[PDB]
RNA sequence: AACCUACUAAAUAGUGGUGCUAGCAUUUGCUGGUUAUCCACUUCUUAGAGGGACUAUCGGUUUCAAGCCGAUGGAAGUUUGAGGCAAUAACAGGUCUGUGAUGCCCUUAGACGUUCUGGGCCGCACGCGCGCUACACUGACGGAGCCAGCGAGUCUAACCUUGGCCGAGAGGUCUUGGUAAUCUUGUGAAACUCCGUCGUGCUGGGGAUAGAGCAUUGUAAUUAUUGCUCUUCAACGAGGAAUUCCU
């Protein structure tokens, strides 16, 4: 089951909300954008929000 | 000093280490050739690298392993791999790089895992069985 | 001396579990509410972490005396190889064990069920937490058992958090 | 005086107890501790031993 | 060319050192040769009846030559075999210490082993000389 | 004790005669001509070999493999 | 072929083999098709081994059972009866010789009959116990190729254990009796009787 | 350990652990800077032990 | 080895210490049917007589056979170890004895016999029928007697 | 648990050079010995700090949504594989035989306290459950090869034990290293591999039962603690109805 929990799919909400200048269809970058932009308590989380706001990205 | 590289092969917990210098052309597992490692019927499966790569590409180096843990199986696949890694670990800091993904592509074409070590391991056995997934006995009454 | 540092540190470790065992019988009421151990050359430290060092320390210095000794004799160190010290602790409202010694001491004391539970849940929480939560598991007067609970703010009940955050 | 109110205690499970509640039955021997398991549990954190795995 | 004993197979070597060891004749055989039963997790002596101390004494030199320094009891571990403990589980357990005592002993004193410092028997320089000789007499034997 | 644990003479050279045409000769294979135990099979397996007969195409315990002389 | 040597010897036709055709134990890969239809994908031959022993993942994923090389598949499917679980190399050896044994007889690429006994086993369609109504009837269903490889597979190397056991002969003797026998359908071998009796029930109760 | 005081019950088995963490440094020095260094850097639970001679 | 001829000289089966030997097979195992004789004594009987054991019961000279049966019954005169034979210190005159064939029949009663006109827990034991050795009795044991 | 030829290092981890040295070839070489005779290094090992995966890349399927499927990539793509944790309520589930946790009841000196002697929980017509060993030739048997990881080990003591002799074995005895990555110990384990012997015969498969003897633990071994040696050589020739576990 690989289905993001709500508040994955929230926080990536909440970013190409307001950060859509920055953020592109990388992952990386968009990963060391939320380490400079975000306080995620651990890597995991944080590269699951990267991902996500990346597959939300890349089909916006 | 020589020309010289070192390299590894794990299987399961067998870690095999293998040293290339430039040398003369042996080819000895911890201090035997590889004429013998019997298992025998794997022979061949340590045998494969030389003859997917072609014999005359050791003429000009010197090739030694050491295996330690592990078992019977897990240290020939350790070897292989080894040695494997360590050809195409010379090519790659002392003849040119085409050269090395030469050899990069004509293991992996055909393979066994040569250059990658497979990551396979034991799984805990838990509480209730006398195997990880294998539960024990119930007869309900 | 001369002992594998496995048996060692283990025995470190049964070492301070019958430590604050003694304690917690003997400075109940005091809300004491646990020690530390300071090993250090020339003398061997224990620091009292409690509420009331005023009647731990005792007229002009007893007490602590009779809980230097007493814990010397037992664990026979030389007179002046141990040391202890009594210390207040930072607001009582954040440590378990002073609240439920408090429930202990409020039933104890003759008071109404919902009223210990509910005021010792509203100076904790007064006391700057996140949440509080208290269960009450037996049988007053009713010949039948019962069990109660008295939560309030919020907590977190699984994971690693509560090897950070909760006192139980 | 009283040649009459003991006998070997050397070994077997009658000679130790537990530290915590003189209990033979269920002792935890390892390490030096000796502790019953029913007392380890409630004391375990309070040593050092704790859950991870 | 140059020769060792790991540049020979185990099985080839080891019965050649045996077959030599007899065409030797000189041995120290203690005597209760035969009658014997090398381990107590074995159920029947070897069937070389006359030889086979031969071959243990081979497997003794082959093995020490390639190492270090070994004792009795690392002989014993090694020709130990599982005890078939009949309706119980077979477990491993060690083998004579008789026999292989009186292997290192009867080598000692046709030298070609001998009682190393730290501990446990060496292999010696006419040891490390006769094996490496018909080691090389073995691979003569493929020309 | 259901025969074939000698030689009977008259066994021999019908062990002389009757090895052509046999493609496959192995343990088995001498059993199953209504003849040697197993114990004396193998005897006609390393005997065979002094000379002619059969050629060792295979190798050893449990599994033996000849053919016939070319 | 071009003779090399360096420092520690590599053999004659050790050297003659490997470097030149990538032929198996020592039998040809070159030539060999699967003689029918469907099958092939599901039958290996290319890309060649040298014996049958691969630490290959072919569990991880549903059909990653039919990238095995054929004659391995063989050899796995021999290691079990319960005592003999595991114990690879005793099977792959018992197949060395099985090889040999085969191609003793009425020459032949030996693999090439391995895959002559396993394409002329599988079953074409079988019965499945359909409901209809409590008494459950027979419902004729044709196989997948991958279930007639395996079902051959199991089949083939049942019957062989049925035969070794408590005779003189030994794994190999039979196992090659039962691929020469099924090699082309002689119903005097355990394969092509079940085969046959499968076909026959499922064409009764149609 | 069995997790229940009795015997009732589906065996729950329950694994406790403690982990130790040993580390040794050498220091060439004189007697001062050994004494000063070694009276501070006090640290209850880390358990501190200083030897000394090439033998 | 070598194959062999003979003529008639061997004749299959062959009576010795009134039990009956099936010739024609490996003689070490063929010894063993005979009560008290077990492999790893016939095979040091057959090692002390100087005997070949590639050869099969079904030949050995006469002589040989008078060999065997007089290092049998005869142990520590041809050497052989004492802790090597069943009865060691028999139970009243201490010799080391190794009953044979029909004989360790007559000391298993011998012995039984000794130890019920003893009364002690052994016997009475073996008076009832039951396990002596200590085992349990409650579950196993069921057909039995 | 997997990945780091990137990072700090380590005679309690290891590598290459080097001398001192053994052996075989001699034409350079090959294969070992050498807790300090030095010099270098950290790929192997060790745990510190980080990095790494977010089911990515592309393509299918699906209301072009969540997602799922396929390939390439990858140390790894079934929640990465394995576990630790774990809300709310429920049972009259178990535990007063873990507790100096406890209410009430019972007994409290001819004790239901406690200790000392000996027996007993093992008692055996049978029933039910977890199992262990087997019916053999993918085998027993005998030589030979010889390969792991999780642990634990002696202070105000006798623990883990190398080694040297003695003994067939079990063992004994003389010494030693180790409060430990240092010593036991590379835990040289076992199936397993290899060369044989036996050859389908309740056979050399099997080892129940049974006798006689030696040993070890212990104050004590009888109703046999265990260990070893010889001999005795049962049932079992694959198991009815049923039924456990597993990707
Ligand atoms: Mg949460
Ligand atoms: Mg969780
Ligand atoms: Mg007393
Ligand atoms: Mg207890
Ligand atoms: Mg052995
Ligand atoms: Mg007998
Ligand atoms: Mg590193
Ligand atoms: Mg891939
Ligand atoms: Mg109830
Ligand atoms: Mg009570
Ligand atoms: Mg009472
Ligand atoms: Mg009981
Ligand atoms: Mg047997
Ligand atoms: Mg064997
Ligand atoms: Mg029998």
């Amino acid at each position: 089951g690989r289905v993001r929990t709500k508040t994955v799919k929230r926080a990536s909400k909440a970013l190409i909300e307001r950060y859509y200048p920055k953020l592109t269809l990388d992952f990386q970058t968009n990963k060391r954008l939320c380490d400079e932009i975000a306080t995620i308590q651990s890597k995991r989380l944080r590269n699951k929000i990267a991902g996500y706001t990346t597959h939300l990205m890349k089909r916006i | 000093a020589v020309p010289s590289v070192q390299t590894f092969g794990k299987k399961k917990s067998a870690t095999a280490v293998a040293h290339v210098k430039a040398g003369k052309g042996l080819i000895k597992v911890n201090g035997s050739p590889i004429t013998l490692v019997e298992p025998e019927i794997l022979r061949f499966k340590v045998y494969e690298p030389l003859l997917l790569v072609g014999l005359d590409k050791f003429s000009n180096i010197d090739i030694r392993v050491r295996v330690t843990g592990g078992g019977h199986v897990s240290q020939v696949y350790a070897i292989r791999q080894a040695i494997a890694k360590g050809l195409v670990a010379y090519h790659q800091k002392y003849v040119d790089e085409q050269s090395k993904n030469e050899l990069k592509k004509a293991f992996t074409s055909y393979d066994r895992t040569l250059l990658i070590a497979d990551s396979r391991r034991p799984e805990p056995k838990k509480f209730g069985g006398k195997g990880a997934r294998s539960r024990f006995q119930k007869s309900y009454r | 001396a001369l002992i594998s540092k496995k048996r060692k540190l283990v025995a470190d470790g049964v070492f301070y579990a019958e430590l604050n065992e003694f304690f917690t019988r003997e400075l109940a009421e005091e809300g004491y509410s646990g020690v530390e151990v300071r090993v250090t050359p020339t003398k061997t430290e224990v620091i009292i972490r409690a509420t009331r060092t005023q009647d731990v320390l005792g007229e002009n210095g007893r007490r602590i005396n009779e809980l230097t000794l007493l814990v010397q004799k037992r664990f026979k160190y030389a007179p002046g190889t141990i040391v202890l010290y009594a210390e207040r602790v930072q607001d009582r409202g954040l440590s378990a064990v002073a609240q439920a010694e408090s429930m202990k001491f409020k039933l104890l004391n003759g008071l109404a069920i919902r009223r210990a539970a509910y005021g010792v849940v509203r100076y904790v929480m007064e006391s700057g937490a996140k949440g509080c939560e208290v269960v009450v598991s037996g049988k007053l007067r009713a010949a039948r058992a019962k069990a109660m609970k008295f939560a309030d703010g919020f907590l977190i009940h699984s994971g690693q958090p509560v090897n950070d955050f909760i006192d139980t | 005086e009283n040649v009459w109110f003991s006998h070997p205690r050397r070994y077997g499970k009658g000679s130790r107890q537990c530290r915590v509640c003189s209990s033979h039955t269920g002792l935890i021997r390892k390490y030096g501790l000796n502790i019953c398991r029913q007392c380890f549990r409630e004391k375990a954190n309070d040593i050092g031993f704790n859950k991870f795995r | 060319p140059g020769v060792s004993v790991r540049d020979v197979a185990a099985q080839d070597f080891i019965n050649a050192y045996a077959s030599f060891l007899q065409r030797q004749g000189k041995l120290e055989v203690p005597g209760y040769v035969d009658i014997v039963k090398t381990s107590s997790g074995n159920e029947m002596p070897p069937q070389d009846a006359e030889g086979w101390f031969y071959k243990r004494a081979a497997s003794v030199a082959r093995h020490i030559y390639m190492r270090k320094q070994v004792g009795v009891g690392k002989l014993n571990k090694l020709y130990g075999g599982a005890k078939s403990r009949g309706v119980r589980p077979y477990k491993h357990i060690d083998a004579s210490g008789s026999i292989n005592r009186k292997v290192l002993q009867a080598l000692e004193k046709i030298g070609i082993v001998e009682i190393s410092p730290k501990g446990g028997r060496r292999i010696s320089e006419n040891g490390q000389r006769d094996l490496d000789r018909i080691a090389a007499q073995t691979l003569e034997e493929d020309e | 004790a259901q025969h074939a644990v000698i030689l009977d003479q008259e066994k021999y050279d019908r062990i002389l005669k009757e090895v052509p045409t046999y493609r496959y000769v192995s343990v088995s294979v001498l059993v199953d001509r209504l003849k040697i135990g197993g114990s004396l099979a193998r005897i006609a397996l390393r005997h065979l070999e002094k000379e002619g007969i059969i050629k060792p195409i295979s190798k050893h315990s449990k599994q033996a493999i000849y053919t016939r002389a070319t | 072929f071009t003779p090399v040597v360096l420092a520690t010897p590599i053999p004659e036709e050790v050297q003659q083999a490997q470097t030149e055709i990538k032929l198996f134990n020592k039998w040809s890969f070159e030539e060999v098709e699967v003689k029918d239809a469907s099958l092939v994908d599901y039958v290996q031959v290319r890309q060649p081994i040298f014996v049958a022993h691969t630490a290959g993942r072919y569990a991880n994923k549903r059909f990653r059972k039919a990238q095995c090389p054929i004659i391995e598949r063989l050899t796995n499917s021999l290691m079990m009866n319960g005592r003999n679980n595991g114990k690879k190399l005793k099977a792959v050896r018992i197949i060395k010789h099985t090889l040999d044994i085969i191609n003793v007889l009425t020459d032949q690429n030996p693999i090439q009959v391995v895959v002559d006994a396993i394409t002329n086993t599988g079953p074409r369609e079988d019965t499945t116990r359909v409901g209809g109504g409590g008494a459950a009837r027979r419902q004729a269903v044709d196989v997948s190729p991958l279930r007639r490889v395996n079902q051959a597979i199991a089949l083939l190397t049942i019957g062989a254990r049925e035969a070794a056991f408590r005779n003189i002969k030994t794994i190999a003797e039979t196992l090659a009796e039962e691929l020469i026998n099924a090699a082309k359908g002689s119903s005097t071998s355990y394969a092509i009787k079940k085969k046959d009796e499968l076909e026959r029930v499922a064409k009764s109760n149609r | 350990t069995r997790k229940t005081p009795n015997g009732e019950g589906s065996k729950t088995w329950e694994t406790y652990e403690m982990r130790i963490h040993k580390r040794y440094i050498d220091l060439e020095a004189p007697v001062q800077i050994v004494k000063r260094i070694t009276q501070i850097t006090i640290e209850p639970g880390v358990d501190v032990e200083v030897v000394v001679a090439s033998n | 080895s070598l194959v062999v001829q003979e003529q008639g000289s061997f004749q299959h089966i062959l009576r010795l210490l009134n039990t009956n030997v099936d010739g024609n097979i490996k003689i070490v195992y063929a010894l063993t049917t005979i009560k008290g004789v077990g492999r790893r004594y016939s095979n040091l009987v057959c090692k002390k007589a100087d005997v070949d054991l590639h050869k099969r019961a079904g030949e050995l000279t006469q002589e040989e056979l008078e060999r065997i049966v007089q290092i049998m019954q005869n142990p520590t005169h041809y050497k052989i170890p004492a802790w090597f034979l069943n009865r060691q210190n028999d139970i009243t005159d201490g010799k080391d004895y190794h009953t044979l064939a029909n004989n360790v029949e007559s000391k298993l009663r011998d012995d039984l016999e000794r130890l019920k006109k003893i009364r002690a827990h052994r016997g009475i034991r073996h008076f009832w029928g039951l396990r002596v050795r200590g085992q349990h009795t409650k579950t196993t044991g069921r057909r039995r007697a």
